[PDB]
């Protein structure tokens, strides 16, 4: 609902959305190949799930 | 400390470390294989990217 959206705020006034009370599947996002840059700090991409 | 023994202007490219491995190690066990880690679910078959 937030990232399929067609509007992205300006960087100096960026949009922050809170996410809570749900289950997050990061592995399916990581497996999909349509993004050109992915990196993490403090955690490895394979373990978020 | 070995600042004047190995440290080379430009850096030492001959010293390598394994940042990625499929599974955890055993005590006093060595791994020398240079197989490309399949980080993603997509099989690479030895192709980097």
């Amino acid at each position: 609902e937030v990232f399929n959206a067609t509007r992205f705020a300006s960087v100096y006034a960026w949009n922050r959305k809170r996410i809570s009370n749900c289950v997050a599947d990061y592995s399916v996002l990581y497996n999909s190949a349509s993004f050109s840059t992915f990196k993490c700090y403090g955690v490895s991409p394979t373990k978020l799930n | 400390n070995s600042n004047n023994l190995d440290s080379k202007v430009g850096g030492n490219y001959n010293y390598l470390y394994r940042l990625f491995r499929k599974s955890n190690l055993k005590p006093f066990e060595r791994d020398i294989s240079t197989e490309i880690y399949q980080a993603g679910s997509t099989p690479c078959n030895g192709v980097e990217g």
